[PDB]
């Protein structure tokens, strides 16, 4: 079906009257089922309420108020799930649908209305309103709701229709043996759970129903109580993960299904992402980002910093601004990419009269750790003098050098005090040159091989009038021993381009845990990864073969199949809809409790409960 | 080079009394001097040429006499519209030259501020700094003081003032005074007020928020 | 009706020129010399020069060197320029013309042009709220350049209790200016104000409402 969100202003007027209206309409023309809330206020006479024929369910609630219109057609509407309320505990509520003009809402046909979910009902103020007070709404509303009800009813703008001999006790929404109340609640049996097509024990609804039902089958409810999922209603969309007996681990359950309202779909509707817990919602939240898998959209929980990208120095806000500066730096907060140059300038630190610009605190520069990617360049005039390495673009993988500092340079580190330039992780320079001068304390650039970095032909290295290779050499100012002969960016081991052994996260190490450390490590393609957590470290033997808890040498906890777990499953879902539940015997292996260990067993059989 | 010497600097007077300037010559220049009138943000006005000639479209209260090196402007009778800057010009040596004029205050009873303070704006804070504004409103005479106190500290050297000219019909002054401090500052202390002395005050009057 | 109407810059920056047009009606140039004087404030008023009638010119001692006046009797035009500018050149600067013939009291007055001589670029102000607790209640004009700014209120339908004032210089260079009004404080809940602030020089305009 078609769906619509709704809004949430209740009370709020939106410009004016037609202003207003017209939002009313663009949001739910056409509209089938409201996600949210149904508000319809401060419609004029004469304005037409007709597209709200189309609406047969809001989840959240629905709200009338302020309407002159003398009709509001909501003549399909089945279903109000209440999710939400308005004020207090109401879930409908009509009120104050009159003006000074002494003209006001006449007809509310909700012959439809058949289910109030949750909450309960409010009237108050409507002089015009017709019919309305005939209405049994036992039938409608839960019984919870029944004492925190608010129904005024007092006709005094005009004389109304009167209902139908059809009508059960004379109980109508308006004119027409169509409009008479349709009751399913009731005049059922003693024997009926909920809903009803009729008084006999024959016509009776299954228990998954509201409103009510043409069969008695969970596939034939007029509005899930809960969910649907294609024609049958069910308690919770089948989950997306299942135990499995046969591998022991959580595998996706091939009839799995996603939650979208109150509906179970099998691929989210166009535009909407899924979530980490199966949901379907327009957009991702602040801590992830959206992907594609197996033609889903997927939300997942970003890495580091979620990627950010921003303008460089002269484009957008930065227009006309010389450099990085007092004013533009708060704007690179959480950038992990600059579409476009970095400047640096003298003029930074000096301050600048001519463009009213304060001078820069050094330690904004820490602004800049995010930045992973500069498609531009990056030049570099200034740094704070007491700083030894270039620390702000620590985390700076790439410089793309589309554009280039006189057409020429992709990265210009001038006269600095620095004594290191501290670019670990600068994997690459696509393209333009890479000029470093007049940095008296600078020690390492040489031992950089730039030809690795650079991404085009034609890229050339200028390093002069920087710290004397020799002083370099003479001062201990030289690469780490566990460095590779492919040079560092400073003396620390993770300043190294490469391992001249292992490493560990960025660190070079001489040797991985592999048989003494207390993270117990092993080596892939010279790589130091963590053993499972679950895998129990081995006295002079190696303690795992890989990731995960099935390459443990030995477990820690306790073994399910394969696998070593923390703790046996329990409580998690399985086939069949049932819960899974384990127990851990002498050799502290999960098995299978009995089907009857309804809450778990802490041994086999019934003996165990 | 021929000085104009123009006394006093600020000439205080009632209104419909009589209001003599002074504009001396360096010197003796016969009657080539002529007045004008300038009104706050207005063009200079031609008041008399020559010493003592009527000029067509001038009010008859404004007559000019002398002769020699001191030459006066008068205004038998003073009014409110007269409040202004009014300027001699030599004619007699080249360069023509004007002198640096005499402006003129009017009296009235003495008359207490009115005085307001105003924290920065929420807005103000979103871009790091708050001023504060003291605002004396409708005073006379013009000497005034503000004190800017911040937890029963005097600030100093972090406040600009800035005073109106003299009031058309109630011939008032009024006085804005802004404190200046970053949002940090700002935020580091409590009491911020205001202090007034002034002499249609009986004690200094302070007006404050935390 | 003798009038001048003067038209030319705000802004010029050091060592380059000034320009200002002076267009007059209500009489002839070709019989009126055209004169040109300034105020500073820490100056008061001071004589530049003058075409007359004639076409010639005649330029005070200090400018005789950078100094250019020329006209269009036809266009009834004088064109002023000044050239190498710095920041003791900056003042109002006005054309005049005299009563009579061949003299020098200036009966008719250009309405002035402001120019700043500064090195430095235009900004457009940030307006903040000066809320109450009669009543007062005001805007504050921050951080603009160069002058002049203007403000109104409600459009210019309360100019009753209105006081704005003298800009000041602001240490980053820039200024900064309030405008308060006071009303009865029984106006608060029931009458909306706004400030209307308008910086020409950067076409920038805003309109402020103020409430508690
Ligand atoms: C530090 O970091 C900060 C933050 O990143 C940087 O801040 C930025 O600085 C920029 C450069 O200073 C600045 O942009 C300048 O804006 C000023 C003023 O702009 C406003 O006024 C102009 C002028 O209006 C009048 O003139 C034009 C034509 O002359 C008429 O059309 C108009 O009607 C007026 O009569 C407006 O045009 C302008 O509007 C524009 O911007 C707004 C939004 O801001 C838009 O809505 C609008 O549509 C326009 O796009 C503003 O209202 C400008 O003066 C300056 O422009 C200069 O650039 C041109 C070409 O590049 C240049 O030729 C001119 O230079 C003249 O002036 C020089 C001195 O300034 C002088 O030396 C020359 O001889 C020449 O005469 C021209 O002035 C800039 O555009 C940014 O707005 C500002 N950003 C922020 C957020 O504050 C800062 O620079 C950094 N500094 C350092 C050192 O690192
Ligand atoms: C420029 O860098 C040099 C070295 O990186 C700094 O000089 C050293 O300062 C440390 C303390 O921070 C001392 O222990 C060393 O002995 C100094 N080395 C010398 C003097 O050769 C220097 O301070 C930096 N300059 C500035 C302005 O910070
Ligand atoms: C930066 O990201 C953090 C994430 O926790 C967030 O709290 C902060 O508001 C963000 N700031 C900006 C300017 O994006
Ligand atoms: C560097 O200098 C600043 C300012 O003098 C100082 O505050 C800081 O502690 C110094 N050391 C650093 C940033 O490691
Ligand atoms: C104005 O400044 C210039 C220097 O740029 C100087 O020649 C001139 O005498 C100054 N005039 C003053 C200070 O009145």
């Amino acid at each position: 079906k078609k769906v619509c969100q709704g809004t949430s202003n209740k009370l709020t007027q939106l410009g004016t009257f037609e202003d207003h209206f017209l939002s009313l309409q663009r949001m739910f023309n056409n509209c089938e089922v409201v996600l949210g809330n149904l508000e319809i206020t401060y419609v004029q006479r004469n304005y037409d309420l007709s597209f709200l024929k189309t609406i047969q369910e809001v989840a959240g609630y629905v709200l009338i108020a302020l309407n002159t219109v003398e009709r509001i057609p909501l003549e399909n509407l089945q279903i109000i799930r209440g999710n939400m309320y308005y004020e207090n505990s109401y879930a409908l509520a009509v009120l104050s649908n009159y003006d000074a003009n002494k003209t006001g809402l006449k007809e509310l046909p909700m012959r439809n209305l058949q289910e109030i979910l949750h909450g309960a009902v409010r009237f108050s103020n409507n002089p015009a309103l017709c019919n309305v007070e005939s209405i049994q709404w036992r039938d409608i509303v839960s019984s919870d709701f029944l004492s925190n009800m608010s129904m005024d009813f007092q006709n005094h703008l005009g004389s109304c229709q009167k209902c139908d001999p059809s009508c059960p006790n004379g109980s109508c929404w308006g004119a027409g043996e169509e409009n008479c109340q349709k009751l399913t609640k009731i005049i059922c049996a003693q024997q009926c759970s909920g809903r009803c097509r009729g008084k006999s024990p024959s016509d009776c609804c299954h228990n998954q129903c509201a409103a009510g039902c043409t069969g008695p089958r969970e596939s034939d409810c007029l509005v899930c109580r809960k969910f649907r999922d294609e024609a049958t209603c069910k308690d919770t969309c089948p989950p997306l993960m299942l135990y499995n007996p046969t591998t022991y681990q959580m595998d996706v359950n091939p009839e799995g299904k996603y939650s979208f309202g109150a509906t179970c779909v099998k691929k989210c509707p166009r535009n909407y992402v899924v979530t980490d817990h199966g949901s379907c919602v327009r957009a991702c939240g602040a801590d992830s980002y959206e992907m594609e898998e197996d033609g889903v959209r997927k939300c997942k929980k970003c890495e580091g910093p979620c990627r950010k990208v921003c303008n460089g120095i002269g484009i957008g806000e930065f227009k006309d601004s010389l450099s990085i500066n007092a004013t533009n730096i708060k704007h690179f907060k959480n950038c992990t990419s600059i579409s476009g140059d970095l400047h640096i300038l003298p003029v930074a630190f000096r301050g600048d009269s001519f463009t009213h610009t304060p001078p820069l605190d050094p330690q904004e520069l820490d602004i800049l750790k995010t930045v992973k990617e500069i498609t531009g360049f990056l030049l570099i005039q200034a740094w704070p003098e007491n700083r030894t390495d270039l620390h702000a673009f620590e985390n700076l993988e790439i410089i793309r050098g589309r554009t280039k500092q006189h057409g020429q340079f992709s990265l210009a580190v001038v006269s600095l005090n620095i004594t290191s330039l501290g670019l670990r992780s600068l994997k690459e320079i696509s393209d333009g040159d890479v000029i470093i001068s007049g940095n008296k304390n600078l020690c390492y650039a040489n031992t950089i091989n730039w030809k690795k970095l650079f991404g085009t032909s034609g890229q050339k290295t200028k390093i002069i009038s920087n710290r004397g290779e020799n002083s370099c050499k003479a001062t201990g100012q030289v690469c780490h021993a566990l460095c590779s002969p492919e040079g560092c960016w400073g003396p620390e081991p993770r300043d190294c381009v490469s391992c001249r052994n292992v490493s560990r996260g960025r660190e070079c190490v001489d040797k991985c845990k592999l048989l003494e450390g207390e993270p117990r490590e092993f080596v892939e393609n010279s790589e130091c990864i963590q053993c499972h957590p679950e895998c129990l470290p081995q006295a002079m033997n190696i303690t795992c073969t890989g990731r995960g808890p099935d390459n443990c040498i030995q477990c820690a906890h306790y073994i399910d199949g394969p696998h070593c777990v923390k703790t046996c499953p329990a409580g998690v879902m399985g086939e069949n809809n049932t819960l899974v539940w384990k127990y851990a015997d002498a050799g502290h292996v999960c098995h299978l409790c009995h089907p009857n260990c309804t809450y778990g067993c802490t041994g086999p059989g019934l003996r165990g409960c | 080079d021929i000085l104009l010497t123009q006394s006093p600097v600020i000439l205080s007077v009632s209104p419909g009394e009589r209001v003599s300037f002074s504009c001396r010559a360096s010197q003796s220049i016969g009657t080539n001097i002529h007045w004008y009138q300038q009104r706050t943000n207005g063009s200079p006005r031609l008041l008399i040429k020559y010493a003592d000639e009527s000029i067509d479209g001038i009010p008859s209260r404004f007559s000019g006499s002398g002769s020699g090196t001191d030459f006066t402007l008068s205004i038998n009778s003073v009014e409110s519209e007269d409040i202004a800057d009014y300027y001699c010009q030599q004619n007699n040596n080249w360069p023509t030259t004007f002198g640096a004029g005499t402006k003129l205050e009017l009296k009235r009873t003495v008359a207490a501020p009115s005085v307001f303070i105003f924290p920065p704006s929420d807005e103000q804070l979103k871009s790091g700094t708050a001023s504060v504004v003291c605002l004396l409103n409708n005073f006379y005479p013009r000497e005034a003081k503000v004190q800017w106190k911040v937890d029963n500290a005097l600030q100093s050297g972090n406040s600009q003032e800035s005073v109106t000219e003299q009031d058309s019909k109630d011939s008032t002054y009024s006085l804005s005074s802004t404190l200046t401090l970053s949002k940090a500052d700002y935020e580091k202390h409590k009491v911020y007020a205001c202090e007034v002395t002034h002499q249609g005050l009986s004690s200094p009057v302070t007006k404050s928020f935390n | 009706q003798v009038q001048l109407k003067q038209s030319g810059p705000g802004l010029v920056q050091p060592s380059q020129s000034l320009s200002i047009t002076c267009t007059v009606s209500g009489f002839d140039l070709t019989d009126y010399g055209v004169h040109w004087v300034r105020q500073s404030p820490g100056k008061g008023l001071e004589w530049l020069g003058v075409i007359w009638s004639g076409g010639n010119t005649d330029y005070n001692t200090p400018f005789t060197s950078r100094l250019s006046i020329n006209k269009d009797n036809s266009k009834s035009q004088v064109f002023f320029k000044m050239n190498s500018l710095q920041s003791n050149d900056t003042a109002i600067y006005y054309c005049a013309r005299a009563l009579t013939y061949y003299d020098y009291e200036f009966a008719y007055w250009g309405q002035g042009t402001l120019v700043t001589v500064s090195a430095a670029s235009t900004k457009g102000p940030s307006v903040f709220p000066l809320a109450p607790s009669t009543a007062a209640l005001g805007c504050l004009v921050k951080d603009y350049f160069p002058e002049p700014v203007t403000v109104s209120w409600n459009s210019g339908a309360l100019t009753s209790g209105v006081h704005t004032f003298p800009a000041v210089l602001q240490s980053s260079g820039l200024y900064s200016l309030s405008s308060v009004v006071t009303v009865p404080s029984s106006s608060l809940g029931t009458q909306t104000y706004i400030c209307n602030v308008n910086h020409k020089p950067s076409n920038t305009k805003v309109d402020k409402k103020v409430e508690p």
